[PDB]
């Protein structure tokens, strides 16, 4: 069980942990979060009162090294700074959780919602997405772009997604048009998991990391990611049966998961009737389409 | 991104561009079979891809070999369409190939797009115009060349046969499309219209009669009539 120690609470501030969030009042005596499960990435995330513009936070993981939160009255916001010192970390901690300054990471022991959430996101991988090597640790916000948005401007604060689009030689190949256009299945198997992603775990991570920047941040950009590795799945014939089960899976507990009112945003009405009612995977979806039937049927 | 009445003529500027119309490219007559259900038999049928500002057809003969075996043909067809467009690109001079191409009905906007991905710079657009195109077959040189197709074949006509030397193509596309849609509410009037005086014949290289100036005034004077008439006759006004 590990900790991210906060030098203080300057502003008002919501904070979030994972799926968690907690408020702290400015100068509030609040030193952190302790209890945070090892094994898993995680997310530490920010809204200040006084400007619910700009959420923003960082990925990290508790094995890659010491983390502490100091809010910067300069530049405006809480930051992530790693602690070299072992033993000073080691101690600072101490202290604060011998005073009891500390929330505690409210794990229920039979949940394994985050775990469902982060399966296959990696902080090397998440590395690979957002870049900034001389941290550990990954800074995302609201506003940052992709680097297919940035195609259609600071490349140094983009989210560096697998770049997947329909209508490109990429996606279609000379003399198949009318077959690649149709059934995405080359797109999917070859271009993508054999020549980019690797394996299909590498796909899904990727998948689930454009979800949960959706869904923390409200990053417009990384909810296109997400529909899209989405729909070249449900678009293509031939899917290996284990990736269609776990895809299942994976998009139960993210609609599962979803704020109820957010989901007429988050949510793109024309991919998921095409995934559900439409597409060569219609009938593949079961878990998915009893938890967004119940859940949201007036999206469909 | 679209086409209608506000930018009607970029139709005629210097830009090279192309409609593209696919309505007689799959063709059936629909029957029935001796067990009493109903099949379909394809004909023969055409891509009608036109310079609007210079007339020039490019009449792509879509023979119903190309459907045998197929399936879903109502979706192959816009897909055929396509790689026939695109093949015809292809096969033009850099200089003459369009900038533009415009379809006449939005469902070939995906299909001709994929089968451009090579051209990016050529722009794929739709029209808010509803054009009569689809009437093309009612010349009668123009089905006969379709009809009597043996194998696929691309045949090239002046659909404005010599009226560029006399009009603008703007007036040309205007009595085109008049013509058209005439043919197209009515093909038996239009065509009697067209074809009751032996004294003004079609030439040989040519798709429609020699009228002189005044007689194609009478002429499309009539074919408005024609077109308010028959649009009584279906209104009962
Ligand atoms: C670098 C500064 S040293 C300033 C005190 O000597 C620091 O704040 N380190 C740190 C280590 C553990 C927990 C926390 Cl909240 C911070
Ligand atoms: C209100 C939600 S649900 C409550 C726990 O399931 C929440 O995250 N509360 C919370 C309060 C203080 C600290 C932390 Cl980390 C969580
Ligand atoms: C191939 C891409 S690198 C980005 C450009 O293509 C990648 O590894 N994505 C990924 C895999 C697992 C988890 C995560 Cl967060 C991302």
């Amino acid at each position: 069980m590990n900790t991210v120690p906060f030098t203080s609470a300057p502003i008002e501030v919501t904070i979030g942990i994972d799926q968690y969030s907690f408020n702290v009042k400015e100068n509030q005596p609040f030193h952190g979060i302790k209890d945070i499960p090892i094994g898993h990435v995680h997310v530490i995330h920010f809204q200040h009162a006084d400007n619910s513009s700009m959420r923003y936070g960082y990925w990290f993981d508790c094995r890659m090294g010491n983390f502490y939160i100091q809010y910067d009255p300069k530049d405006g916001l809480y930051k992530m700074m790693e602690e070299r010192d072992g033993a000073k970390f080691e101690n600072i901690v101490h202290n604060f959780k011998e005073r009891q300054m500390m929330v505690s990471y409210p794990k229920i022991d039979e949940d394994d919602t985050w775990y469902n959430l982060t399966e296959f996101v990696q902080m090397d991988k998440i590395r690979k997405i957002v870049r900034k090597d001389e941290n550990q640790f990954s800074y995302v916000d609201s506003s940052m772009t992709t680097v297919q948005e940035n195609e259609l401007s600071d490349p140094a604060h983009s989210l560096n997604y697998t770049v997947i689009n329909f209508k490109s030689r990429e996606a279609i190949r000379p003399g198949h048009e009318m077959e690649d256009f149709l059934d995405k299945s080359y797109y999917l198997n070859t271009v993508m998991l054999q020549g980019i992603f690797k394996n299909s775990s590498n796909y899904f991570g990727e998948l689930q990391f454009a979800f949960l920047n959706a869904m923390f941040f409200g990053n417009y950009g990384s909810s296109l990611q997400w529909h899209a590795m989405i729909e070249l799945i449900c678009s293509s014939a031939t899917v290996p049966k284990h990736m269609l089960d776990k895809l299942d899976e994976i998009l139960y507990y993210q609609i599962k998961t979803l704020p109820e009112q957010y989901s007429d945003i988050l949510l793109n009405e024309r991919v998921w009737n095409i995934c559900l009612y439409s597409s060569f995977q219609k009938n593949s979806l079961h878990n998915t389409e009893k938890i967004m039937e119940n859940k949201y049927p007036e999206l469909l | 991104g679209a086409m209608n009445s506000s930018n009607y003529a970029e139709l005629f500027n210097n830009d090279i561009k192309l409609f593209v119309d696919d309505t007689n490219v799959y063709r059936v007559t629909v029957h029935k079979t001796f067990e009493g259900n109903v099949a379909t038999k394809a004909i023969n049928g055409c891509i009608f891809t036109l310079n609007p500002k210079t007339g020039h057809l490019f009449l792509k003969i879509i023979h119903t070999s190309v459907w045998a075996g197929q399936k879903r043909l109502s979706q192959l067809a816009k897909w055929k369409t396509a790689e026939e467009v695109s093949a015809l690109v292809r096969s033009l001079p850099k200089e003459e190939q369009p900038k533009q191409i415009i379809v006449t009905r939005k469902a070939m906007l995906d299909p001709l797009e994929v089968h451009m991905l090579d051209f990016p710079n050529i722009a794929i657009r739709p029209t808010e115009l509803r054009l009569p195109f689809s009437a093309a077959m009612s010349i009668d040189k123009l089905s006969d060349v379709v009809m009597k197709a043996t194998e696929p074949q691309m045949v090239l006509f002046n659909i404005y046969d010599d009226w560029l030397d006399r009009i603008s193509s703007y007036t040309a596309f205007s009595r085109l499309t008049l013509l058209l849609r005439a043919l197209k509410t009515n093909e038996e009037s239009a065509k009697m219209i067209l074809l009751s005086d032996p004294t003004i014949t079609i030439k040989s290289y040519h798709l429609w009669p020699s009228f002189t100036d005044e007689q194609w005034i009478t002429i499309e004077s009539q074919m408005r009539d024609l077109i308010l008439t028959e649009y009584g006759r279906k209104y009962n006004v």
